[PDB]
C-alpha cells in the first residue's frame, strides 16, 4: 500500500483482526492470518484486509519510508488439491477430479497402488504416443535405477 | 412474414408433438444453423 | 394499429371468428380516419384481403364510402373512381359518403378532386348521383 | 511418467449476447428479464430486492435510461408510449 | 531452366455466399439465367394485373427450392443433419420483399420501395395505379436492416444510419419483435412472455 | 417430481401457459403463508405436490423429505462427489 | 380467443429546439469548465455544475438531467449533412458541393428566404463575395436598416441552409419534382449508357426527395431541427472524467464567438467566420467524428471517439450494455467431472454457494430466528456458525440454478441444475451434461445464476431442466448419449463370445441357467467370464433381434419332439404338445445391459407409483 | 428442381405443381361483380 | 511422387479397419474407435498407418 | 467465422414466433417421390415430409 497515519489499531474494531498488529500497524513477521485480517491499519483523512485465498504465515515486512510504503510477504504451502492442474509433457492436460485413499487406487503386481489414473482414450484422439514411450522408461529407470 | 402459425410450421422436433403458441422458433432455426458451424484428394 | 391488432386476432383464428363485411369496415376506417403517417398503403393491403376472401365477405355502402374517402384523401383518384361507381349502384349512395358533412366530408372532396384532375365526364356522373 | 503441476489454481461475471439467444429459445421470458434487471446495473429494483428475499420492475433498466440520454445528446428524442388496451389512453413512460 | 505448366483439379464460406446474396449468380449460376429470361418474357406475355403478380412469384419459388438445395447441399456433404424448417424460415425471410419497378409511380408505391411477396399480390390484386413490381432477393445482413423496427435495426449494424433515417420519419417501432424488448427489458412476447402470461 | 412434472404437462395444451399457472398459484401461496415456503418446503414444489394430489394420486407435500439417519442437528450430510 | 393486446409504441425523431430547452428545465452552460484543480469542486455554469445537473451527493438524478448548449449561429447536423446520401441535399435539390462550401468554404447564398419580399437579381450560391454588397449596399440603406433584410439577400453559412429548410414548401416540392420526374420518362431511352447512367440517378434522386417531403407533412417533425440552434450536453455521470474535452472545446470556441459579436462594431467575415467554421467543426466531431474529411486528432494522434461511435460499435452503449449484462449472483471457478450425479443435478462448494445464496441464507435464519435482523445475520454468516450450513443447505434445495459455459457453444450452453452442496472448492458437473456444454477438463470455468424471482425459478424447473430437454430442435436426436468410456463399457458388455475358429482350435466336426438372475450371480461368483456362452431360458416370447434365418438344424425325434437349433437360440416345440420352450445363446454382458434397462424402467414405474 | 426456361413451358409447371393456378387468377372487378368496369378502360 | 504415395497412404487406411476385424478384434486402439467411443479412422490412421 | 455467422442469422429471424394456431392458407408445397429420387437419396426424403 502505498501512502495518512498509520495507526497500531482503528476504533469500532475488535481483537478478530487487530490481533497481529504491531506498535506502528504492520503485522507481526510470523503470525499466521486468514481471510479478512488487517495487515496494516491506516487512518486517512483506508487500511488492508487479506483478500479471499489469500492465507498461511507472514514471512516479511518491508518499511521504505515522502509517503512511506509497506510490503508485507505471506507464505501459502498449496498442496495438491481437486481442481488442480497436472499435465505431461506431451501435451497430456488434466484436472483433478478425485482423490482416493491408497487402499483403493489400483495397485500392480508388486503390491504398489499406483499414484495416478489417466483415461487412455485421451491418446487416440490427441494421438500424442511419447507419453506411451516415457510411461513405461519411466518404469525401467526408476528400478534400473537410471535416469 | 412477421410470425407462424402451428400448422404451417409443423411438428417440434424436440416435443415430438404440434409446436406450442409463443415458441420463439425463429432464434431456434438460427441456432440450428449456427451451432453445426463448426463442423464443416484422389482425383 | 389498437384496430388491426383486434383484426388479426380474429382473421388468423377459428372459422366462427373470421371477420364479414362489418368487420372489414371498421378496420378500413380506423386507418383512413387516421391522424398520423400515411396509412394508404395498409388501406390497399387490407382492401386486397377482402377481395381475396371473396367468397366469404362482400362489399357494402360502408365499404365504398371509406375506399372513396380514403383514395380521394390521398389523391389517388382513379381508384377512388371505380369504388365511386360501385357506390352509385346503392340507394343510400352519396349520402353514406356524406357523413353528415363530419370527419371533413369526403363527398365534396370527391367532387373536388374531380375538378381539379379535370375529369368533368366523370363529375357530371357524380352529380348524378347526388 | 514426469507430471507438471500447473499455474492455473495459484495465478487464478457477465451474460453474453449468445446467452440471450439461448434463453430466448427455451421461452424464459422471466429469466431472460431478470438478467437484464435488479440481478444487475439497475439501481431501483436491486435496493430493495434485498430485504423481498430476506423477508419473504414497472420501470425501464438503466441500461435503458442511459442509451435514451446518449441519442439524447445527438438530437434524437427516444419516447417510450403504453397506449391502453382499455380506453386508448396513450401515455408517455419516464425514462 | 524451363517452365511448365500444369492443370490440377465450400464450408461456411459457402453458406454466407449463398445466405448474403451479394450477387444473384454467386448460388447457382443458373438462377440468373431463369430469371432474366422470365424478367423480360413474362411482364410482356401477361397483362398488368398479373404480368409481375406471377412472375414475380415464379422468381420467389424457383429461388426457394434453389437455396434450401444450396444450402442443404453444403449441410448434408459434410454430414450435418439440419431439418428443412430451420432453413426454409431464413429462406422465407430472404424470399420475402419484392422491389417496385421504377415505371410503377403512385401514391401508394413509390419506385425504388422495399414491400412484402403479400403487400404487392394483395395490392395488385384490388388497385391497378401502376403495381409495377420485381421479386428481390435480400442478403441476411440487408434483410435484418430492412424490418418492421428500427431498434432491431440499429442495434444490428449501421446504427448511426438507421437511427438518422428513422429520425426524420418519426419512426413508430411496436417492439413486437424480440430483440426489441430485450433493450428496453421488457417481457419477450415469446415463451412464457406470450400475450401476457394470461 | 420429475415424472410428475410430465405427467401434467402430458395433461397440459401450452408448456408455457403451464409455467406461468404454476408461478401465479406459487405467487399465491407464499402471499398467504409467508413464513412456510423457506426451507424445507418450496413454494412451487407444494404447487406441483398439489397439482399431482388433485388428480387423484399420492405425494408428500411439496416433495420435501428428511433424513431419518441424521446423527445429529450439527452433522450435516457430506455428498461424495 | 382474445388475445391480451399489449400495444407499445417506441418513437424516435428529431428535437425541437423548444423540447431541448424543455431537457435543461434553466440549463445553459457557458463555462467550459469542470472540477476544480485544487479544491475539487465542480465550477458555476461548468461541464459538471452541480446546479445545472442536480446535487452532487437525490445525487442519482446527475445520471439523468441534462443541459444544453446555446449556439450564437446555427449548426448542421452532419448526420444529415455528411453523411451520403445528404438528406439535406435531397430535400434542398442542391448538389452536396454547393452545401459543403456554404457550411465550410464561406460562400453566400442568395435568395434564402422567399416568403418575404426581395429586391434583388441575385440567384443562388456565389462562392466569390458581392463587391457592392459589402461597402455600397449598406452605406445606402445604412447599417442598422441594413441588417434587417440582409439574410432576406444573401446568407452564409448553416443560416442559410436552416432559413432555406424553413422556406420550403413541402407541398410544393412534391408537384414539381413528380412533374420533373414524370418529364424525364416521358423521353424514354438516349441511345447513351452514360447519359442514361445520369437519368436513373436523377429519377432516383426525384422519388427519393418527394419520398422525404411526404413524411414531413403527415408528421411533426420540422425540417429546420436538421440544422440545430441548441446542443444537448451529456448528463456528468455518462462522461466522467474522453468526450468532456469535446464539450469543453465547443463550449469556449462558442464562448469567443460571443466576444466577437457582443462586442461595439466587431471586424466582420474574416474574423467572424473564422470562429464559426471551427465551432461547426466542433459540433461536427462531438457528433460524428468518422465522417469528416479530416477527422480530429487529439495531440497524441488519438482519433476522437465521437456520439456516433460511443453508441456503433460493440463498445458503444448499443450491443454490449442492452445484449447482455454485467448480471449479479453469479461465480466463476474451476469445474470437475461428477460422475456420480444425476443427469439434473450440480456439485456446489461451500463457499460459492454461500455467496449465490447470500439473500436466501439470511431469510432463512431471520425466519427461524437464529438471526434477529440482517446485520446479525451477516456477521453470523462471516462467523460461519455451524447452523449457517445446515440453513444453506435447506435452502437450496429444491432451488434450481443456471449454469452457463462463457464461451457459450449451443442452446445447452445455459442450462438450469438443482445445486446440492458438496466439498472441496469446485463444482462438480455430470459427466453427460459436460458434453452439452463441450465442457473439456484441460480447464473451463463456467458462470452460475440464481433465479430470484418465483416466476423465474418456476421456468427454471419446468423449461431448462436437463430432463426435459434430451432432443436437439435441429434435427430432433437425442444430445445425452453416451459417449467415451461410456460408450466403451456398453461396447465391451454387448461384444460378445469369440465365434468360430477364434472359439475352438480345431474344428467342432455350455451351463444352461433357468433365468437371468442365476447367470448374473454365477458371474459374480466367478463360475463363468464375461464373454463365455450360456443357454439363457426364455421364458418371455421371441424377442432377440437376429437375423432371419431357417434353422440350421432341426433334430426331429420320432416320439414328436422336434428342436429347432438357430444361429442364436434354440426352441423346443412338439407335435403331441405345444410347449414352445425358447433358450436363448448369449452371455452375461447381453443379460447385464438388457436387465440394466428393464430395471431401470421398472424402478421408475415403481418410484412414480401412481397405481397406489 | 429447375422451372423450364421457357415462359410458357412454366406456366405448365406451375399448374402441375399447384404453385398457381386459374382459380387464383382473379381482380377486385370480376369477384365483385363490377360488369360495368370492362366497358370503361378498353375504349 | 504425389500419387504413388497417396494411393498407398489410402490403400492402408482402407484395409485396417479389416484387419483389425479379422485379427485383433479386440484390440484396445480399435474399439475406442470403431465403437465411436473416442477418436475416427483418420486418427488411429495417423497412428497406425 | 461461424459465430459471426450465427449473430446475422439469428437476428434475421430474430422476430419470428409461433403466434397463431392456423393462419388459414390454402396453397401448399407440393412433393413427388417419383421426379425427385434421381437426384436425392430417399432417407433424406423421408425427413422433409
Amino acid at each position: 500500500i502505498q501512502t495518512e497515519r498509520i495507526t497500531k489499531e482503528i476504533p469500532h474494531l475488535e481483537g478478530r483482526l487487530l490481533r497481529n498488529l504491531d506498535k506502528n500497524g504492520i503485522v507481526m513477521l510470523g503470525s499466521w492470518v486468514e481471510t479478512g485480517d488487517i495487515l496494516v491499519g491506516k487512518l486517512t483523512p483506508t487500511c488492508l484486509k487479506l483478500p479471499i485465498g489469500g492465507r498461511g504465515r507472514v514471512i516479511d515486512v518491508r518499511w521504505v519510508q515522502n509517503p512511506e510504503i509497506i510490503r508485507v510477504y505471506i507464505s501459502q504451502k498449496r498442496e495438491i488439491k481437486v481442481g488442480d492442474k497436472v499435465a505431461g509433457r506431451h501435451g497430456n492436460k488434466g484436472i483433478i477430479s478425485k482423490i482416493l485413499p491408497r487402499q483403493d487406487m489400483p495397485y500392480l503386481q508388486d503390491g504398489r497402488p499406483v499414484d495416478m489414473v489417466f483415461n487412455p482414450l485421451g491418446v487416440p484422439s490427441r494421438m500424442n504416443v511419447g507419453q506411451i514411450f516415457e510411461c513405461s522408461l519411466g518404469l525401467a529407470g526408476s528400478l534400473l535405477d537410471r535416469h | 412474414t412477421s410470425w407462424i402459425c402451428r400448422l404451417c410450421y409443423g411438428r417440434s422436433p424436440t416435443h415430438g408433438d404440434l409446436v406450442e403458441l409463443g415458441e420463439a422458433v425463429g432464434i431456434i432455426a438460427g441456432q440450428s444453423i449456427g451451432e453445426p458451424g463448426t463442423q464443416l484428394t484422389g482425383g | 394499429e389498437v384496430a388491426y391488432a383486434t383484426f388479426e386476432n380474429m382473421e388468423y383464428g377459428e372459422d366462427f371468428m373470421k371477420p364479414d363485411t362489418e368487420t372489414y369496415n371498421w378496420v378500413i376506417q380506423a386507418y383512413t380516419r387516421a391522424d398520423s403517417y400515411d396509412r394508404v398503403q395498409d388501406v390497399a393491403e387490407l382492401l386486397g384481403m377482402m377481395v381475396e376472401d371473396y367468397k366469404r365477405v362482400q362489399p357494402n355502402v360502408k365499404t365504398h364510402a371509406l375506399l372513396v374517402e380514403c383514395f380521394t384523401k390521398y389523391c389517388v383518384v382513379k381508384e377512388a373512381i371505380r369504388h365511386f361507381r360501385a357506390l352509385k349502384n346503392f340507394e343510400g349512395g352519396t349520402k353514406v359518403l356524406h357523413n353528415a358533412g363530419n370527419f371533413e366530408d369526403p363527398l365534396s372532396l370527391y367532387l373536388r378532386a374531380l375538378c381539379r384532375e379535370g375529369r368533368i365526364v366523370e363529375l357530371i356522373d357524380a352529380l348524378d348521383a347526388m | 511418467p514426469y507430471i507438471l503441476k500447473l499455474i492455473h489454481q495459484v495465478d487464478d461475471q457477465r451474460v453474453g449476447e449468445m446467452e440471450v439467444w439461448a434463453l430466448e429459445g427455451f421461452g424464459v421470458a422471466h429469466i431472460l428479464q431478470e438478467m437484464l434487471t435488479y440481478k444487475s446495473d439497475h439501481i431501483r429494483a436491486r435496493q430493495e430486492v434485498l430485504g423481498t428475499t430476506i423477508i419473504g420492475p414497472e420501470d425501464a433498466p438503466e441500461s435503458f435510461r442511459l442509451l435514451v440520454r446518449e441519442l439524447r445528446s445527438l438530437a434524437l428524442e427516444l419516447n417510450h408510449f403504453l397506449v391502453s388496451e382499455k380506453n386508448f389512453q396513450i401515455n408517455r413512460k419516464e425514462v | 531452366l524451363v517452365t511448365f505448366i500444369y492443370e490440377k483439379s465450400q464450408g461456411l464460406p459457402k453458406v454466407e455466399q449463398v445466405l448474403e446474396v451479394r450477387s444473384i449468380d454467386s448460388i447457382s449460376l443458373n438462377l440468373e439465367k431463369r430469371i432474366k429470361g422470365w424478367n423480360r418474357c413474362i411482364t410482356r406475355i401477361l397483362g398488368i394485373p398479373w404480368g409481375f403478380l406471377i412472375g414475380a412469384e415464379l422468381t420467389i419459388v424457383q429461388s426457394r427450392i434453389s437455396l434450401v438445395n444450396k444450402i442443404q447441399k453444403v449441410y448434408r456433404s459434410q454430414g450435418v443433419q439440419i431439418h428443412n424448417r430451420h432453413i426454409e424460415i431464413i429462406v422465407r425471410q430472404i424470399t420475402s420483399k419484392v422491389l417496385v419497378s421504377e415505371e410503377g409511380m403512385s401514391n401508394v408505391f413509390l419506385p425504388g420501395e422495399l414491400i412484402g411477396l403479400l403487400r404487392a399480390e394483395r395490392t395488385g390484386r384490388a388497385l391497378e395505379e401502376a403495381i409495377c413490381y420485381r421479386a428481390v432477393l435480400l442478403g441476411i445482413t440487408r434483410a435484418s436492416l430492412n424490418t418492421q423496427s428500427f431498434i432491431s435495426e440499429a442495434s444490428f449494424q449501421e446504427t448511426a444510419r438507421v437511427l438518422a433515417k428513422a429520425a426524420l420519419r418519426g419512426r413508430i417501432d411496436w417492439l413486437k419483435g424480440l430483440k426489441e424488448n430485450v433493450v428496453l427489458g421488457g417481457v419477450i412476447p415469446a415463451g412464457t412472455g406470450f400475450n401476457k402470461g394470461l | 417430481m420429475t415424472m410428475d412434472i410430465e405427467r401434467l404437462l402430458l395433461s397440459e395444451d401450452n408448456r408455457f401457459e403451464f409455467v406461468n399457472s404454476v408461478a401465479a398459484e406459487a405467487t399465491e401461496y407464499v402471499e398467504k403463508n409467508r413464513d412456510e415456503y423457506g426451507g424445507t418446503k418450496k413454494a412451487i414444489f407444494h404447487v406441483l405436490s398439489n397439482r399431482v394430489n388433485d388428480l387423484g394420486f399420492d405425494r408428500p407435500e411439496a416433495y420435501a423429505e428428511s433424513d431419518p439417519y441424521k446423527p445429529g442437528p450439527g452433522y450435516l450430510k457430506e455428498y461424495y462427489t | 380467443m382474445i388475445d391480451r393486446y399489449k400495444h407499445q409504441q417506441l418513437r424516435i425523431g428529431l428535437v425541437s429546439p423548444q423540447q431541448i430547452s424543455a431537457w435543461a428545465t434553466v440549463g445553459e452552460v457557458t463555462k467550459p469548465y469542470t472540477f476544480h484543480y485544487k479544491t475539487n469542486k465542480p465550477e458555476k455554469d461548468g461541464l459538471f455544475c452541480e446546479r445545472i445537473f442536480g446535487p452532487i451527493k437525490d445525487s442519482r438524478i446527475r445520471r439523468y438531467q441534462m443541459g444544453y448548449i446555446k449556439l450564437t449561429c446555427p449548426v448542421t447536423h452532419v448526420w444529415y449533412l455528411k453523411r451520403l446520401p445528404s438528406y439535406i441535399a435531397n430535400l434542398l435539390d442542391k448538389p452536396l458541393k454547393e452545401l459543403e462550401g456554404l457550411v465550410y468554404c464561406d460562400f453566400s447564398f442568395a435568395r434564402p428566404i422567399t416568403k418575404k419580399p426581395t429586391f434583388l437579381r441575385l440567384r443562388g450560391s456565389f462562392e466569390y463575395e458581392i463587391q457592392s454588397w459589402k461597402y455600397s449596399i449598406p452605406l445606402f440603406f445604412t447599417t442598422q436598416g441594413f441588417e434587417i433584410f440582409r439574410n432576406r439577400e444573401i446568407s452564409t453559412g448553416a443560416g442559410a441552409i436552416r432559413e432555406q429548410l424553413a422556406d420550403l414548401d413541402l407541398r410544393i416540392i412534391i408537384e414539381n419534382s413528380l412533374v420533373e420526374w414524370k418529364q424525364l420518362g416521358e423521353e424514354g431511352p438516349t441511345g447513351n449508357e452514360w447519359e442514361d447512367r445520369k437519368i436513373v440517378r436523377r429519377k432516383d434522386f426525384l422519388v427519393r426527395r418527394m419520398e422525404l417531403a411526404k413524411h414531413f407533412i403527415r408528421t411533426n417533425i420540422e425540417p429546420e431541427w436538421m440544422v440545430l440552434c441548441l446542443l444537448p450536453v451529456l448528463p456528468p455521470e455518462l462522461r466522467p472524467i474522453d468526450i468532456n474535452e469535446l464539450y469543453r472545446r465547443v463550449i469556449y470556441r462558442n464562448n469567443t464567438l460571443t466576444d466577437l459579436l457582443t462586442t461595439s462594431r466587431s471586424t466582420p467575415g474574416e474574423l467572424v467566420m473564422c470562429q464559426e467554421k471551427l465551432v461547426q467543426e466542433a459540433v461536427d466531431t462531438l457528433l460524428d467524428n468518422g465522417i469528416r474529411g479530416q477527422p480530429m486528432r487529439d495531440g497524441h494522434n488519438k482519433v476522437y471517439k465521437s456520439f456516433s461511435d460511443v453508441i456503433e460499435g460493440k463498445e458503444g452503449r448499443f450491443r454490449e450494455t442492452l445484449l447482455g449484462k454485467r448480471v449479479d449472483y453469479s461465480g466463476r471457478s474451476v469445474i470437475v467431472v461428477g460422475p456420480s450425479l444425476s443427469l439434473h443435478r450440480c456439485g456446489l462448494p461451500r463457499e460459492i454457494a454461500i455467496e449465490l445464496f447470500q439473500t436466501f441464507v439470511i431469510r432463512g435464519l431471520i425466519r427461524q430466528h437464529l438471526a434477529s435482523n440482517i446485520g446479525v445475520a451477516k456477521s453470523q454468516i462471516r462467523e460461519k456458525k455451524p447452523i449457517v450450513w445446515e440453513i444453506l443447505q435447506e435452502v437450496m434445495q429444491g432451488h434450481p440454478v443456471l449454469l452457463n459455459r462463457a464461451p457459450t457453444l449451443h442452446r445447452l450452453g445455459i442450462q438450469s441444475f438443482q445445486p446440492i452442496l458438496v466439498e472441496g472448492r469446485t463444482i462438480c458437473l455430470h459427466p453427460l451434461v459436460c458434453k452439452g456444454f463441450n465442457a473439456d477438463f484441460d480447464g473451463d470455468q463456467m458462470a452460475v445464476h440464481v433465479p430470484l424471482s418465483l416466476e423465474a425459478q418456476a421456468e427454471a424447473r419446468l423449461l431448462m431442466f436437463s430432463h426435459m430437454n434430451l432432443l436437439s430442435p435441429a434435427i430432433g436426436d437425442p444430445i445425452s448419449v453416451p459417449t467415451q468410456d461410456m460408450l466403451i463399457g456398453l461396447y465391451v458388455l454387448t461384444s460378445g463370445t469369440r465365434r468360430g475358429i477364434c472359439a475352438n482350435r480345431y474344428n467342432p466336426c455350455e451351463p444352461f441357467f433357468c433365468n437371468s438372475y442365476d447367470a448374473i450371480g454365477a458371474y459374480r461368483q466367478k463360475r463363468i467370464n464375461l464373454d463365455s456362452p450360456l443357454w439363457l431360458r426364455w421364458q418371455l416370447d421371441q424377442r432377440v433381434i437376429a437375423s432371419k434365418e431357417v434353422p440350421i438344424e432341426v433334430h426331429y425325434e420320432s416320439f414328436g419332439n422336434y428342436h429347432e437349433i438357430y444361429a442364436h437360440y434354440l426352441i423346443v416345440r412338439s407335435v403331441k404338445k405345444e410347449t414352445l420352450y425358447i433358450y436363448i445363446r448369449t452371455t452375461v454382458g447381453h443379460i447385464s445391459f438388457y436387465r440394466e434397462i428393464e430395471e431401470a424402467i421398472q424402478g421408475f414405474s415403481q418410484a412414480c407409483s401412481y397405481d397406489t | 428442381d429447375w422451372f423450364p426456361e421457357e415462359p410458357f413451358e412454366a406456366f405448365k409447371e406451375m399448374r402441375e405443381r399447384k404453385v398457381f393456378d386459374v382459380s387464383d387468377m382473379y381482380t377486385i372487378a370480376d369477384v365483385w361483380g363490377w360488369t360495368w368496369e370492362k366497358d370503361f378502360k378498353n375504349k | 511422387s504425389i500419387e504413388i504415395w497417396y494411393a498407398t497412404s489410402e490403400y492402408l487406411r482402407q484395409e485396417m479397419n479389416p484387419n483389425f476385424r479379422m485379427t485383433d478384434p479386440f484390440n484396445p486402439v480399435h474399439m475406442m474407435s470403431f465403437s465411436g467411443a473416442r477418436g475416427n479412422a483418420s486418427q488411429v490412421h495417423q497412428l497406425v498407418g | 467465422d461461424a459465430g459471426y455467422l450465427t449473430r446475422r442469422l439469428v437476428e434475421v429471424v430474430q422476430h419470428i414466433v409461433v403466434r397463431r394456431t392456423d393462419c388459414g392458407t390454402i396453397r401448399g408445397i407440393s412433393v413427388s417421390p417419383r421426379n425427385k429420387s434421381r437426384m436425392m437419396s430417399e432417407r433424406i426424403f423421408i425427413q422433409t415430409l
